[PDB]
RNA sequence: ACAAUCUUCUCAUGAGGUGUUGAACGAAAAUUUAAAUUUAGUUUGAAAUCGAUUGGUGAAAUUUUACCACUUUGU
C-alpha cells in the first residue's frame, strides 16, 4: 500500500541505474529509480534512492542488502521514513544525465565567427577596464 | 599485550633449518643417484 | 532442547556472501602442497649438488594449538572457526578468546571447506596472520565486513540460550 | 622582441618585487617555502584540443623546485636495476624512492594509500614509457593536488643520463596543458631576484610561442604577472589583438 | 536470479569495450593487414549480454550472429578494419588448402532457399552455382582457396561453419590446427 | 563470472601517448562567453541521505542510449 523508499549508499563504480533496476526487480518490481550525479559532469555520487510500491518489500530488501560486501564496499541500505521524503527530490527519474560538454561548447563559441560589430561588442570596455585596473594600481 | 612475555627465537627471522636439512639430504642422494634430477626426470618421461 | 549461550553462538554462522569473499582471500594464501614443497626443495638441491637468500613465505595458518597460540600472541588478524567441530568444546572458547584479544573472528560453515584451503580433509580453525602488501586492502575490507555481518549482527543473540 | 617587436620586461618584474614586499602584512616546523610567481597568459584562440595529463618540460636556468625538495622516481619492471643505478649515480639524497610500475599499481591501490604516497614527496618523476599509465593507477588524487609526474627519459639506463635528467628535471618549470584560452605558468618565487625572474619570463615565452601556441607569439592576446594574492599587473598587451580576432573569425 | 556483482561485472566489461573501440577508431586507424594470404578464417570466440551496438552490427555484417561460427573472408583493408574493431570477440587466422577441403568435406553446408543445407551432393551445388561455373565441392573449394571472382558469391551461398568446441585476435596458421580439432 | 584489452612507448630530428572516485573547504586572476573554461591550494574511509545539469548531436529499430559529445548514440 504505502510506497516505501530505500536509500542505497556506497555504490561500487558500475552499479548504476540499469544495473540496479535489473537486480532489485528480482526481489520486486521497480517503476522509478534515481541516483545522484554531479551538476558539472554527472559523475555518480555513489549513493541513490530506490522506491518500492510496498513498504514491506523495501523493508526486506534493506534487511538482506545491508552491509553487503560488494566490490570491497559495504553497501548500505536504509529505508527512508515518509516524513523525510520530499516531493521534488525524485525528478529526472532514470534520466541519462545529459552531460553538457562545457569545454567543447566554450570552444565552439570561442571558434564561432565574430563580425566587426561583434568584435567591437566583444572589446566593449576592455580598454576602460584596463584603465580602471591601472587607476587602481 | 600478548599473553606470553617469552623472547622471540631467532628461527622465525632466518631461513628454515628443517628444509635445509632436507635440501642437503636431497642434494646428497642426487650425487649418489638415488633421486632423479629434474632435467633427467623429463628425459626419462619422454 | 535448551543450549547454553557458548554453544548457541555456533548456530549463527557467517552469511554466504561474506564467507564466499573470505575464501577468495584465503585461497590466495593456501600452503604449498606436499608435491609443490618437494619440487621446490629438489630444485634447490640441484643448485647445491652442482653449485650455487629468499623472502619470508606467505600462507594461511592452521592447527588448533598453533592458532590459539597466535591469538594469545595477538599475531592473528582474522580467525575463522568451523561451525561443526565434532567435540564442540574444542573451539567453544575461541570466540571468547578472540573477544578478549581483540581478534576479528567469524564462525564459518563446513569445517571441510576450511580443510580444503590447507589441502587437508578437515580443519577446526583457520587464521590469517599477515598477508602481502597487495592484499592489505582486501583483508581490511573483509575485516570490516566481518565486523558488520558477524559482530554487529547477532552479538545480542549470542548471549541468549538457544534452542527450546 | 619576439612577442610584439618590443621588450617591456625588467622594469615591471623589478617593480613587482617591491609591490609584494610592501604587502607583507611561534610555530616549530619551518621551511624555506616562498610565494610562487604566477605568469598569466591569455591566448586569442583555444590552445588545447583535450586534457593532456603531462607537464611541459620548459627548460629554465633558475629552478623553481629547490634542491631540498624530495623526489620520487617511477620506473618500469624490474625496480632493482634502476634502484642500483640511482644509488650509483649519487642521487640517494634526491631520488629517495624508486617504485616499479607493477609495484606502484598493486601496493598503492587505496585512495588513502595514494594520498599518503603523494604527501611523502614534493615532486614525482616518471619514466617516459610508463607515463601514459599514470593517468590511471594514480587517479584524481594526484593530478588535481598539483602532483603531475614528470616524463623523464631514462630508457638507456645509465648513471650520467640519470644525473643529467634529474638536474634538467629539477632545473625547469612545468605547466599542465588544459583546454582553455588562459593559463598560469610558474616563473619562480620571491627568492629569485628581478633579473633572474626576467630571464625566466623570456625563456618561458619563447618556449610557449614555440611548442604551445600553434601560431606563435602573434596569437598571444595578453600577459600579466601575478603572485598568490597580488594584483595581475599587465606585463604586455597586444596592440592588434582586437582586429586580429575580428579578421581571423 | 542474478547476483548484483554480476551486473557490475557486465557493466565494467561494457565500459572496458567502449574505451577499446575508442582506441581503435580515433587516433589509431591503422590495421595490421597481414599479407601473403588472400583468404582468412574468422571465428567468433564468445559474446556477452548487452554487447556494444557497433560490435553487434559488425558481427551481423560478418554473419557472426552466433558464437563459435566460422566464416572465410578475403583479406582487404575494409575487412581488416572490421576485424580490428571486433578483434576481442573474433579470432582470425590463415586457413590452409587441406584444412579448407577438410572443412568443406566435413562441415561444408550452403544456404539453399534460405535454409542451411549440407553439400552432400554435387547436384545441389551445380544448380545453385550454375552461373558461377561451380558444379562440385572441389570446384567450390578451389575457387575459395584461389579467391576468385565467384568466391564472394560462393561465400554468400555457403552457410557459416559451426566450429563448436581459444586465444583472442590473430592466430595465423594455428587457426588451421583448430580446424583439425573441429573437423 | 567481484574473471575479461589503460598505453611497462612509438613514429619522426620533433611531434605525439587522452586516460583521472566522490564530497567538503578555500584563494585571486585571466581570457573567453553573471556562465564558461582555465585556475594558490587544501581536507578525506572507494567517506556519501534532494537539489538533475538537463543543451547539442546522432543511431538502431517517436523509446533506445548512462558520457554520443560538437570531431558530437548499430557494421
Amino acid at each position: 500500500k504505502k510506497k516505501g523508499v530505500l536509500y542505497v549508499g556506497r555504490l561500487p563504480h558500475g552499479f548504476y541505474e540499469k544495473q540496479m533496476r535489473m537486480y532489485f526487480s528480482q526481489f520486486g518490481p521497480v517503476l522509478r529509480l534515481r541516483m545522484s550525479r554531479n551538476r558539472k559532469t554527472g559523475s555518480s555520487k555513489h549513493y541513490a534512492f530506490i522506491e518500492f510500491e510496498s513498504l514491506d518489500v523495501a523493508n526486506v530488501v534493506a534487511e538482506t542488502m545491508h552491509n553487503y560486501l560488494l566490490y570491497g564496499k559495504l553497501l548500505q541500505c536504509k529505508v527512508i521514513p515518509e516524513d523525510q521524503v520530499h516531493e521534488n527530490m525524485f525528478k529526472g527519474a532514470d534520466v541519462p544525465f545529459k552531460r553538457i560538454p562545457h569545454a567543447t561548447i566554450a570552444r565552439l563559441q570561442h571558434e564561432k565567427p565574430l563580425s566587426k560589430e561583434k568584435a567591437d561588442k566583444l572589446i566593449t570596455r576592455h580598454n576602460r577596464k584596463l584603465k580602471l585596473k591601472k587607476r587602481k594600481l | 599485550t600478548p599473553l606470553s612475555s617469552a623472547p622471540e627465537p631467532k628461527r622465525r627471522f632466518a631461513p628454515s633449518k628443517h628444509e635445509q636439512k632436507r635440501i642437503l639430504q636431497l642434494a646428497y642422494a642426487i650425487r649418489k643417484g638415488r633421486i632423479l634430477t629434474s632435467e633427467q626426470r623429463a628425459e626419462r618421461e619422454r | 532442547l535448551k543450549v547454553p549461550p557458548a554453544i548457541a553462538q555456533f548456530q549463527k554462522t557467517l552469511d554466504k556472501n561474506t564467507a564466499t569473499q573470505v575464501f577468495k582471500l584465503l585461497n590466495k594464501y593456501r600452503p604449498e602442497t606436499a608435491a609443490e614443497k618437494k619440487q621446490r626443495l629438489v630444485a634447490e638441491a640441484e643448485a647445491v649438488a652442482n653449485g650455487k637468500v629468499s623472502k619470508k613465505p606467505y600462507n594461511v595458518k592452521y592447527g588448533l594449538n598453533h592458532v590459539v597460540a597466535l591469538i594469545e600472541a595477538k599475531k592473528a588478524k582474522l580467525v575463522l572457526i568451523a561451525s561443526d567441530v565434532d567435540p564442540i568444546e574444542l573451539v567453544v572458547f575461541l570466540p571468547a578468546l578472540c573477544k578478549k584479544m581483540g581478534v576479528p573472528y567469524a564462525i564459518v560453515k563446513n569445517k571441510a571447506r576450511l580443510g580444503t584451503v590447507i589441502h587437508q580433509k578437515t580443519a577446526a580453525v583457520l587464521a590469517v596472520t599477515e598477508v602481502r602488501e597487495e592484499d592489505k586492502n582486501e583483508l581490511a575490507s573483509i575485516v570490516s565486513a566481518v565486523d558488520a555481518n558477524f559482530s554487529a549482527k547477532y552479538d545480542e543473540s549470542r548471549r541468549k540460550w538457544g534452542g527450546g | 622582441e619576439l612577442l610584439g617587436s618590443d621588450a617591456p620586461l625588467e622594469k615591471v618584474c623589478s617593480a613587482l618585487l617591491e609591490y609584494e614586499s610592501k604587502r607583507k602584512s611561534l610555530l616549530e616546523d619551518e621551511q624555506d617555502d616562498i610565494e610562487p610567481v604566477w605568469l598569466q597568459l591569455a591566448t586569442l584562440k583555444f590552445i588545447g584540443n583535450n586534457r593532456k595529463l603531462i607537464p611541459y618540460k620548459i627548460a629554465i636556468k633558475n629552478p623553481v623546485i629547490p634542491s631540498s625538495s624530495e623526489a620520487c622516481l617511477i620506473v618500469k619492471d624490474p625496480q632493482r636495476v634502476y634502484k642500483d643505478l640511482v644509488n650509483e649515480a649519487g642521487l640517494s639524497k634526491v631520488v629517495t624512492r624508486v617504485i616499479g610500475l607493477s609495484k606502484l599499481k598493486a601496493k598503492w591501490n587505496s585512495y588513502e594509500q595514494k594520498r599518503q604516497l603523494r604527501d611523502q614527496f614534493d615532486i614525482f618523476l616518471a619514466d617516459d614509457r610508463v607515463i601514459p599509465m599514470l593517468p590511471r593507477i594514480l587517479g584524481k588524487t594526484f593530478y588535481q593536488k598539483s602532483k603531475v609526474p614528470v616524463p623523464v627519459k631514462i630508457s638507456k639506463g645509465t648513471a650520467e643520463q640519470l644525473k643529467r635528467e634529474v638536474v634538467s628535471a629539477y632545473g625547469a618549470t612545468y605547466f599542465n596543458s588544459a583546454p582553455c584560452s588562459s593559463f598560469m605558468i610558474k616563473c619562480g618565487h620571491v627568492s629569485n631576484t628581478s633579473t633572474e625572474l626576467a630571464e625566466n619570463v623570456e625563456s618561458i615565452l619563447q618556449f610557449v610561442s614555440k611548442h604551445i601556441v600553434p601560431d606563435g607569439a602573434k596569437g598571444i592576446a595578453s600577459i600579466h604577472l601575478k603572485t598568490s594574492q597580488s594584483i595581475a599587473i599587465p606585463l604586455w598587451n597586444n596592440p592588434n589583438l582586437k582586429e586580429l580576432i575580428a579578421s581571423s573569425r | 536470479f542474478k547476483r548484483a556483482e554480476t551486473f557490475i561485472n557486465n557493466y565494467r566489461q561494457r565500459e572496458r569495450e567502449r574505451i577499446r573501440l575508442n582506441r581503435s577508431a580515433k587516433n589509431k586507424g591503422d590495421i595490421f593487414v597481414p599479407d601473403e594470404t588472400k583468404l582468412l578464417f574468422v571465428i567468433r570466440i564468445a559474446g556477452v549480454k548487452n554487447m556494444p551496438p557497433k560490435i553487434r552490427k559488425v558481427l551481423r555484417l560478418l554473419r557472426l550472429s552466433r558464437i563459435n561460427n566460422a566464416v572465410f573472408v578475403r583479406n582487404n583493408k575494409a575487412v581488416a578494419q572490421m576485424l580490428r574493431i571486433v578483434e576481442p570477440y573474433v579470432m582470425y587466422g590463415i586457413p590452409n588448402l587441406h584444412s579448407v577441403r577438410e572443412l568443406i568435406y566435413k562441415r561444408g553446408f550452403g544456404k539453399i532457399n534460405g535454409q542451411r543445407i549440407a553439400l552432400s551432393d554435387n547436384a545441389l551445388i551445380e544448380e545453385a552455382l550454375g552461373k558461377y561455373d561451380v558444379i562440385s565441392i572441389e570446384d567450390i573449394i578451389h575457387e575459395i582457396y584461389n579467391v576468385g571472382s565467384h568466391f564472394k558469391e560462393v561465400t554468400k551461398f555457403l552457410w557459416p561453419f559451426t566450429l563448436t568446441p581459444r586465444k583472442a585476435g590473430y592466430c595465423g596458421e594455428e587457426i588451421n590446427e583448430l580446424i583439425k580439432k573441429q573437423v
